[PDB]
């Protein structure tokens, strides 16, 4: 959860 | 990859790592004579073993952020699919810190740079963890002793977290060719700086993996101990990492 929005986050 | 080619990649790793320090150095050397006393040591001592896991478990997880950050700004980890970069961050983003702290330990007095001033491992003991904690100061002091430059860590935690022997990872050989591009760089580097006497003085392969292992096995009696302290206030990055 946490990781996949930190690597989406733009 | 040609010279002009390997030394853009030279510059472009140092610049992502500097980018995405969470400490300067310069901040971290000029603090060295600010040391904690005996009653703030005692203090911290005092402390209970669950709310001593929480504080480290949450400095742990913002030193981890800076490493999401370091490896989003790392030439081709953005180009690798989702599943590669989740593998590799989870694998590597521990190992990565593990080396950046050997710049927040002072190999003259044996202390390190923790909440705002510098203290001896004994400052830990409350949480239980002594052989995981001497072992990580051990390591810290054996880095510290290679005098690691700023671009050193750069392109070698840029090594750490680009391994291309990771379990899980479906594009192997795009991991392959990114590893040995840096490995190239960093090698350049060293010989570009007269530094290649310390290659063989680098830590053996599997001792980043021993203290991550143990930190994820400490870690685990912790939770056995106090699940709701874990499960209520462990930072959600630090939950997804290594408890599971
Ligand atoms: N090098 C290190 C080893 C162990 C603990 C540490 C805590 C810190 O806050 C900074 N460095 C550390
Ligand atoms: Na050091």
């Amino acid at each position: 959860k946490i990781l996949h929005r930190l690597l989406q986050d733009s | 990859a040609s010279l002009t080619e390997i030394e853009h990649l030279v510059q472009s790793v140092c610049k992502s790592y500097r980018e995405t320090c969470q400490l300067r150095l310069e901040d971290l050397l000029r603090q060295r004579s600010n040391i904690f006393s005996r009653e703030e040591v005692t203090g911290y001592q005092r402390k209970s073993m669950w709310e001593m896991w929480e504080r480290c478990a949450h400095h742990l997880t913002e030193a981890i952020q800076y490493v999401v950050e370091f490896a989003k700004r790392l030439s081709g980890f953005m180009e690798l699919c989702q599943n590669d970069q989740i593998v590799l961050l989870k694998a590597g983003a521990m190992e990565v810190v593990l080396v950046r702290m050997c710049r927040a330990y002072n190999a003259d007095n044996r202390t390190v740079f923790f909440e705002g001033k510098y203290g001896g491992m004994e400052l830990f003991r409350a949480l239980g963890c002594s052989e995981l904690i001497s072992s990580i100061f051990d390591f810290s002091h054996s880095l510290s002793a290679l005098h690691f430059s700023e671009d050193e860590i750069a392109l070698y935690t840029a090594l750490v977290l680009i391994n291309a022997h990771r379990p899980g990872l479906q594009e192997k050989r795009k991991v392959e060719q990114l590893q040995y591009n840096l490995e190239l760089a960093f090698h350049h580097h060293l010989c570009k700086t007269h530094r290649q006497s310390i290659l063989a003085k680098l830590p053996p392969k599997g001792k980043l993996r021993s203290l991550c292992s143990q930190h994820v096995e400490r870690l685990q009696i912790f939770q056995h101990l106090h699940p709701i302290v874990v499960q209520a206030a462990f930072p959600p990055l630090y939950k997804e990492l290594f408890s599971g």
